Formats: C-alpha cells, sequence, structure tokens
RNA sequence: GUGAACAGCCUCUAGUUGAUAGAAUAAUGUAGAUAAGGGAAGUCGGCAAAAUAGAUCCGUAACUUCGGGAUAAGGAUUGGC
RNA sequence: GCAGUCAAGCGUUCAUAGCGACAUUGCUUUUUGAUUCUUCGAUGUCGGCUCUUCCUAUCAUACCGAAGCAGAAUUCGGUAA
RNA sequence: GAAUGUUACCGCAAUAGUAAUUGAACUUAGUACGAGAGGAACAGUUCAUUCGGAUAAUUGGUUUUUGCGGCUGUCUGAUCAGGCAUUGCCGCGAAGCUACCAUCCGCUGGAUUAUGGCUGAACGCCUCUAAGUCAGAAUCCAUGCUAGAACGCGGUGAUUUC
RNA sequence: UGUACAACGGGGUAUUGUAAGCAGUAGAGUAGCCUUGUUGUUACGAUCUGCUGAGAUUAAGCCUUUGUUGUCUGAUUUGU
C-alpha cells in the first residue's frame, strides 16, 4: 500500500480516492479530488493557489524550525596504516617532534 | 453504523489478482452485548 | 532489502539483509544524509546510528542525491556529477535515476556506520582493513607525521615489502614537490 | 475479446458504444475509427452495443488511406477516457479514445502504437504488448 | 447465521486487513488522524 | 446610467404594492435548469434542445443578370489601471 | 399454413438413416376467400413506441433416443414454453 | 380503519407470490478418434452476458448549503457592507438524492418426465412391464425468500375505585 | 427531576481560498509647495506583500459537550 500524492496540490491520496489522469503524452497525474483536478483542467498554476503545498513552498510559508540548526557530526580519528609496509614500524616511527 | 474502505492483499490463485492487493468497502455495525432475559419453547403440531 | 553497511573508521564493509516489512518500513520516507537510530532495524544494532548514502533499486538504477522523490525519473547528466561517467569530451546523456527518498523498491541500501552500537558487529567492527597507499608528494608526508620542514622526508616515506620466492624487495613511492 | 485472447478481462466501464469514434493509434495508414459492433457482447432492447478497454470491436476507417476505407475490418481498444475503476482501487482515464485496427487472431495490421496504452489490454493481447512503448 | 455451509473458495478465503479507511467521511478527507493532521499541516493560529 | 440605441437590465419624479389564505414538499405534471463517456446509434424527420452571436483587425470559394453571392467559410483580439 | 396412411421411387448396394410419386385421411384459424348474424341516435384505421400475459407447430439453453454418428461438425426424433 | 373485554410485547403459518440466466478463457489436451487434414468432453480454475434485490466507503452527476470566492450593470454621497437583474452570471462546493457511470449479494433437498435399466411372467423360449423395482431433466414439491387471512391462531406483560 | 430534554455557547469535522483593519524602501506612475534636493519633502496610485491556510460558513437528516439559560400533570377514552 502506498500512500500517492496530488499532482496538483501535493495532498496525501490514501488508497482508492481521487482521480488517476493518464495524459497524451503518457505523463500521469493525480488529483485527491475534484478540486485539485478542475483548477487543474482550467490550466491553473499551482504556484498562485495559496492553499497548495507548492505555493506554500514557493512562499516559504510556515517551515520555521526546518531552518533551524542541529547536532549531527563524526568523532573519528583512527590509523590503520599502509597496505604493505608492516603497520607495526608506522606508530614508532609516528613519534612526530612538533 | 456506517461504512468506510479496506485494503488487504487477496488469496485466490488462478485470479489476476492472486497475492495483489485490493480495496473493497465495508459496513460497520455497533454491536455492545446483548442481554438474555428470557426463554420460550415451541412444540411441533400439524397446524405447525 | 540489502543494507550494504559501511564503517569508515575502520575501513570495513559487509552486508546484511532483512525480510521484515517493519524493520525495513523504518528507512521509509528518510532521504540520502538523514540518520537513522538502530534498535529499530535490528537488536544488533541497537546504539548504532546510520547515515543513508544511497543505493539501487531492482532493475538497479542508482540514487541519487539531491533528486528527492520517491520515484524514478530520467535527467540529463554531466561531467563531474554522480550515475553517469562520460565517454567523451562535451558529452552528456539523458539517463533514468533512483530519487533519494527510500522506498520498497529498493534492491539496497546504502548505509554508513556513523557511530558504533552498545554491541560489535562481526565483521565490521572485529575486522580491520589498511589503507592500500601512503603519502607521495613531500609536504602531505610530512604532515602525516608532523615534521616541520627541517626533517628530510626520504626516510619517513613508506616502505612496502614483497617476496621473490628467496628475495624480499622494497619499494618505496617516489617524492614530489 | 475472445478469439485469440489468452486470459480475460475483469469488467471495465463501457465507453464506447456504436457509433463512437476513436483515434487511430497504429501506423497502418488509418487516422480513426468508427466502432460498428464489440465482440462478444450480449443483447437488450435498445442497448447500443459498447467497446471498453481492450475490447475487440468491428470497425470502419472514416479518415485514412483509400485503401483502408470502405470496409469492416477487427480493431482493439487500447486507450479509454470515461474513468474506470481496477480492483486496485482507482478511478483512472486516458485523455483520448483510441484502438488499433488488429485481425480475428488478435494480431495487428500496423507495427508501431503512438501513445500509451492500457495494461488491461496490454495482458490481453500479446501482439498488442509488443508494439507498446508505455503501459498504463 | 448462515442457513448452508458454503465452499465457495470466496467463502473459505481467510481475509487478513492491511489498512482500515478511518478519515472523515463528512467530505474529501485528507487525514486519517488528528495526530497526521497536525503532522503534515503545522501549527495553526489557533493550537499551542 | 450602461450601451449604437425610444433595446434589455438598475434608477428619480408620479403611481402601485390590487390577483383567497395557512401548512407541507409524495407520485404524475406545467414552467425553469444541469449532467460522466459516447455523439443522432433516437425519430417519418435532429421534433425539442444545444451550439453561434457584439465590436476592432485579418482572411474569404463555386457561380453571377457584374449589382452580388458575403457577417461566405476561417481566424485573432476585447478587463482594470 | 401445418401433420399423417399406402410405398413405386430417391439414397453407389439398400422402400422407410434422411426422403418420398400416384393416391388418400386429417388438423389449424396470424392467409385469402365465401356469408351478412351483431353494431350506421358511431365499439376512434395502418405502423411504430411502451408494457403485461398467454399458446407451442421449440430458434437457443437442460437431459435424452437415432443416423448413410470415426473425430469435429450436422441432421432426425422425445421429455420440454 | 369500526367491532371480537382493554392495552402491550413476542411469535405461529393457511393461502397467495417467488428467480435466477447464458457465454468464454485456462486446464483437461494438440489428448481420446483419425491414413491424414483436423480434433472433443466430464472434474477443477478464472472471468463475463442478460436478469434481480439492495447499497452510497470510494468515483462520477445534481446545487437555493444561495456555503466560500470571482464578474458585469445599476442603486445606497465615499469606505465598510449591501439591494435589484422571475435563482443576474462564473469557478469550487459539503449533505442528501443517485449510476452496470459506482460497490456489494442472489440458497439446497426430495420427487418425477423422456430415456436407459434391474428382476420377471404372460407365451417352459424371449422380453425394462403385466406385479414389483434402479437411475434419471433449464420440469415439479419443498428448503429459502416476500405478504400475512384486516371474520385463522399461540405464548406473555400490565390491566383504571371518587 | 436525569447519563433528562431543549435553545445557545465551546471543541471536532467539513466548504472556500487568505477577511475587515493597519502597515510597507513593493507599484506602470502622477500631482502640489518650496529651502530646487548630494533617498527633498507632503500626500494620491490598478495591483502587490505582512499580520493571515486567514475570514466566513459548518445540521437545517454531521460528531461531541462537566459551560449558560430554560422546560418537566393540558385534553380525551377504554372492562372480561
Ligand atoms: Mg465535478
Ligand atoms: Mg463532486
Ligand atoms: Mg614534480
Ligand atoms: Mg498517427
Ligand atoms: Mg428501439
Ligand atoms: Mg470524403
Ligand atoms: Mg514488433
Ligand atoms: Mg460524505
Ligand atoms: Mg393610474
Ligand atoms: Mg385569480
Ligand atoms: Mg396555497
Ligand atoms: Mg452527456
Ligand atoms: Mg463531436
Ligand atoms: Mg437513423
Ligand atoms: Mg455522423
Ligand atoms: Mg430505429
Ligand atoms: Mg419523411
Ligand atoms: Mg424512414
Ligand atoms: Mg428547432
Ligand atoms: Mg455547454
Ligand atoms: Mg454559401
Ligand atoms: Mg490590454
Ligand atoms: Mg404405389
Ligand atoms: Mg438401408
Ligand atoms: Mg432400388
Ligand atoms: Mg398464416
Ligand atoms: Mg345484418
Ligand atoms: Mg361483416
Ligand atoms: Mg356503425
Ligand atoms: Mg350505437
Ligand atoms: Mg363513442
Ligand atoms: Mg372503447
Ligand atoms: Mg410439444
Ligand atoms: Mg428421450
Ligand atoms: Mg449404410
Ligand atoms: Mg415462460
Ligand atoms: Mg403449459
Ligand atoms: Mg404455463
Ligand atoms: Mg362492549
Ligand atoms: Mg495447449
Ligand atoms: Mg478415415
Ligand atoms: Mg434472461
Ligand atoms: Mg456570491
Ligand atoms: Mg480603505
Ligand atoms: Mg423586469
Ligand atoms: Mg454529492
Ligand atoms: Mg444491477
Ligand atoms: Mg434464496
Ligand atoms: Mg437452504
Ligand atoms: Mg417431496
Ligand atoms: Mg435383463
Ligand atoms: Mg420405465
Ligand atoms: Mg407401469
Ligand atoms: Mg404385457
Ligand atoms: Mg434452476
Ligand atoms: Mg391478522
Ligand atoms: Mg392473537
Ligand atoms: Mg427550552
Ligand atoms: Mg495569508
Ligand atoms: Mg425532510
Ligand atoms: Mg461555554
Amino acid at each position: 500500500m502506498k500512500v500517492e500524492i496530488d499532482s496538483f496540490s501535493g495532498a496525501k491520496i490514501y488508497p482508492g480516492r481521487g482521480t488517476l489522469f493518464v495524459r497524451g503524452d503518457s505523463k500521469i497525474f493525480r488529483f485527491q479530488n475534484s478540486k485539485s483536478a478542475s483548477l487543474f483542467k482550467q490550466r491553473k498554476n499551482p504556484r498562485r493557489i495559496a492553499w497548495t503545498v507548492l505555493f506554500r513552498k514557493h512562499h516559504k510559508k510556515g517551515i520555521t524550525e526546518e531552518v533551524a540548526k542541529k547536532r549531527s557530526r563524526k568523532t573519528v580519528k583512527a590509523q590503520r596504516p599502509i597496505t604493505g609496509a608492516s603497520l607495526d614500524l608506522i606508530k614508532e616511527r609516528r613519534s612526530l617532534k612538533p | 453504523a456506517g461504512m468506510t474502505t479496506i485494503v488487504r492483499d487477496l488469496d485466490r490463485p488462478g485470479s489476476k489478482f492472486h497475492k495483489r492487493e485490493v480495496v473493497e468497502a465495508v459496513t460497520v455495525v455497533d454491536t455492545p452485548p446483548v442481554v438474555v432475559v428470557g426463554v420460550v419453547g415451541y412444540v411441533e403440531t400439524p397446524r405447525g | 532489502m540489502k543494507l550494504n553497511i559501511s564503517y569508515p573508521v575502520n575501513g570495513s564493509q559487509k552486508t546484511f539483509e532483512i525480510d521484515d516489512e517493519h524493520r525495513i518500513r523504518v528507512f521509509f520516507d528518510k532521504r540520502i544524509g538523514q540518520e537513522v537510530d538502530g534498535e529499530a532495524v535490528g537488536d544488533e544494532f541497537k546504539g548504532y546510528v546510520f547515515k543513508i548514502s544511497g543505493g539501487n533499486d531492482k532493475q538497479g538504477f542508482p540514487m541519487k542525491q539531491g533528486v528527492l522523490l520517491p520515484t524514478r525519473i530520467k535527467l540529463l547528466l554531466t561531467k563531474n556529477v554522480s550515475c553517469y561517467r562520460p565517454r567523451r569530451d562535451g558529452e552528456r546523456k539523458r539517463k533514468s535515476v533512483r530519487g533519494a527518498i527510500v522506498g520498497p523498491d529498493l534492491a539496497v541500501l546504502a548505509l554508513v556506520i556513523v557511530k558504533k552500537g552498545e554491541q560489535e558487529l562481526e565483521g565490521l567492527t572485529d575486522t580491520t582493513v589498511p589503507k592500500r597507499l601512503g603519502p607521495k608528494r613531500a609536504n602531505n608526508i610530512r604532515k602525516f607525521f608532523g615534521l616541520s620542514k627541517e626533517d628530510d622526508v626520504r626516510d619517513f616515506v613508506i616502505r612496502r615489502e614483497v617476496t621473490k620466492g628467496e628475495k624480499t624487495y622494497t619499494k618505496a613511492p617516489k617524492i614530489q614537490r | 475479446s475472445g478469439n485469440g485472447a489468452q486470459g480475460t478481462k475483469f469488467r471495465i466501464s463501457l465507453g464506447l458504444p456504436v457509433g463512437a469514434i476513436m483515434n487511430c493509434a497504429d501506423n497502418s495508414g488509418a487516422r480513426n475509427l468508427y466502432i460498428i459492433a464489440v465482440k462478444g457482447s450480449g443483447s437488450r432492447l435498445n442497448r447500443l452495443p459498447a467497446a471498453s478497454l481492450g475490447d475487440m470491436v468491428m470497425a470502419t476507417v472514416k479518415k485514412g488511406k483509400p485503401e483502408l476505407r470502405k470496409k469492416v475490418m477487427p480493431a482493439i481498444v487500447v486507450r479509454q477516457a470515461k474513468s474506470w475503476r481496477r480492483r486496485d482501487g482507482v478511478f483512472l482515464y486516458f485523455e483520448d479514445n483510441a484502438g488499433v485496427i488488429a485481425n480475428p487472431k488478435g494480431e495487428m495490421k500496423g507495427s508501431a502504437i503512438t501513445g500509451p496504452v492500457g495494461k488491461e489490454c496490454a495482458d490481453l493481447w500479446p501482439r498488442v504488448a509488443s508494439n507498446s512503448g508505455v503501459v498504463v | 447465521k448462515s442457513l448452508y455451509t458454503n465452499t465457495s473458495r470466496k467463502a473459505l478465503e481467510e481475509v487478513s486487513l492491511k489498512w482500515i479507511d478511518t478519515a472523515s467521511k463528512f467530505g474529501k478527507g485528507r487525514f486519517q488522524t488528528p495526530a497526521e493532521k497536525h503532522a503534515f499541516m503545522g501549527t495553526l493560529k489557533k493550537d499551542l
């Protein structure tokens, strides 16, 4: 079971729900309701219809703490040396000086 | 009560939809326990 | 689906299989780069954090960082981009590409252990494989030993042994710059 | 359906009653197909027989090569438009009605099929599958 | 209870649901739960 | 006022607000509308209905009594500021 | 219009698998005639549309018997509306 | 719907009605049969046609939800907000209604017809028939399904004091 | 006289598509006064943006409710 999403509005389309349009050039559109589906046929542009995901994305509506930072990074520092040279005499010659 | 939709795999060897999901309508009837308050006993007669 | 897991600290890798829709499910709708805790996927991995780095679906088509989408699309690729090696200067090809968002269609998820769980994963944390090559350019030899331009590299250059039946040869790089 | 169709077809909404004209989808020379009958269809006083996706009709060519005109021949519906509903739950419709001219066996007169093809037809008619680009 | 012991295959199949729809029947339901609806929509001028 | 306009539609002056009434909204009607896909297969017959339409620009066949046919056909455009 | 009886013939052979001349016995009342009994102080024509029901001399569908039924196809017949 | 003491609840079942239809594909099987060309069927499986009874989760249609928005013309000094244009017009539109345009459901026993048989005399033989009997059809009777006799009926509750 | 009932109100569920108000270095631009501009200043401008997936409507045969206010003996008739 896959939840699809609305080509025009970007709403979740739970199973058997709204309608599916296969356009002239084998591009497949999915509407969750005759609303999105009329607006689509009307040649309306999703990015100008305010309630659409697409519109809100474009107009940066209510995203807030997705621009908030995080705490994601590693902590490594481990030697393996060089394959073929005996990784024994690679730490006792690894004593630096400054 | 009402109706809703179901999604389930189908077990039907031979069918084009064997082992595939189908969506199906269903009804739901509210069914609290029934309470037993009487017994009634019938006898057979040549009149029913 | 296969998980292809790397422990870049050790240089190790081993694959793991999973036949559990619910365990598998955890990776769904996540993207490349997003981190994933362990206990869900398996009790082996309790603790372990995985960074999702890519992977293939059936039909074998690779994922591609950046696309978003949980489907497959055909893109026009160039030089210096993943999933395409140009045959000819100025060549660009149109090519199918799998999206970056994980879904049940993937044959293999490519994970990369970012930090270690409460327990060891056999062929991974318990085995370690050394870098093939050593520093070749003069100052890289300096920094890989912290040396200051005084110590003279010539003897700090790494040396790899090799036997000729009853002769053992020793060959170093060739410093440069 | 029928002769030359290996497999069955789960019922799909009829969209093309007799008199429907559908786009001809192959490269046989024919530009359109006028439906005069539907195969294996039954009978009720006053009902038009009607085709659905993957049905074999009997048609004539209203527009196209003169060698293709003025005769009845078999053809197969490959795109519908009237929305119909698969067992997986979806109501889906194409953007045009269209079929490809064929022989009783179900073999295609032409060799390519322009545009998409519905699966339920693909599944039903091997040589229609062959000459398909995008199915569904 | 049925009056006969059907064998039908259709009868006998042992179904096992995968998903029960639970969005609003009072219109074009877009959401199973108020939780899901919160997820998708974000904070509203009411809310916290 | 709009508009080509003594058109339609709204308005001032003047004049009416008269036409049994109340409560419901079954069937069948009369009068007014709409319908997915197909598109005259309906019918004696496209009956009924639908479609078209203003203005500016472009473009306009047969044939002809040379006056026409002609808004032939076919197209684009049209608000606000 | 439909169905019989006799059986000379047809059917390579073979009357009657399937048919069937000359004759001849019938049934039917959606043919057409023949009649003129009812209605001329009126019982609204032809066809179509719609809708019910009925008959069987059965086209299909169920189960059968026969064949000049190898099979497949078909033909003849029965119980059947 | 009067009257059969009243009123209420639960039931019986006389009689009447009654319903399911047809096809294909797979498999059997390139099998049986056949020199060959060709070429079946029963059991099993998946679908379909015609019909019927419902239903409205989904999709579609309907729109006076005159619910939200848009538009023209005018009128209320402007604004806000509105009135009028026999529902002014347009896009969307819940709810209800609704469509093989949508979904779901349509039972299994007996007795028989034709016909093929058993045993078996008439007629020492022979015969499915005379006695007796087996098997048997989209038929028939029931099962099931709809009414429920307003002059068919049962079980049960409570039955008025100014 | 109570898990009562209703009318409101609240919350949910829906529908539409971002209200009025205010503000703005957004705006083809335009006026007016000078102290004639080293954003000169004061206001006007279809539309745009922000507060604002807002505002409106939402049982009339949607769901729910610890809130508010209210209501809770009129009439007729029946017996073996
Ligand atoms: Mg619609
Ligand atoms: Mg709708
Ligand atoms: Mg060098
Ligand atoms: Mg073409
Ligand atoms: Mg007719
Ligand atoms: Mg022509
Ligand atoms: Mg080919
Ligand atoms: Mg609803
Ligand atoms: Mg007067
Ligand atoms: Mg009058
Ligand atoms: Mg009245
Ligand atoms: Mg229509
Ligand atoms: Mg047309
Ligand atoms: Mg005609
Ligand atoms: Mg025509
Ligand atoms: Mg006709
Ligand atoms: Mg005529
Ligand atoms: Mg005629
Ligand atoms: Mg007319
Ligand atoms: Mg129209
Ligand atoms: Mg002309
Ligand atoms: Mg302009
Ligand atoms: Mg003779
Ligand atoms: Mg003979
Ligand atoms: Mg002879
Ligand atoms: Mg006759
Ligand atoms: Mg007379
Ligand atoms: Mg007479
Ligand atoms: Mg007369
Ligand atoms: Mg008379
Ligand atoms: Mg008269
Ligand atoms: Mg009369
Ligand atoms: Mg008979
Ligand atoms: Mg028989
Ligand atoms: Mg013979
Ligand atoms: Mg009958
Ligand atoms: Mg009879
Ligand atoms: Mg009868
Ligand atoms: Mg009395
Ligand atoms: Mg085979
Ligand atoms: Mg032979
Ligand atoms: Mg029938
Ligand atoms: Mg309005
Ligand atoms: Mg203002
Ligand atoms: Mg008027
Ligand atoms: Mg509706
Ligand atoms: Mg039906
Ligand atoms: Mg039944
Ligand atoms: Mg039964
Ligand atoms: Mg019986
Ligand atoms: Mg015997
Ligand atoms: Mg017998
Ligand atoms: Mg007898
Ligand atoms: Mg006898
Ligand atoms: Mg039967
Ligand atoms: Mg009674
Ligand atoms: Mg009684
Ligand atoms: Mg009150
Ligand atoms: Mg806003
Ligand atoms: Mg009502
Ligand atoms: Mg309150």
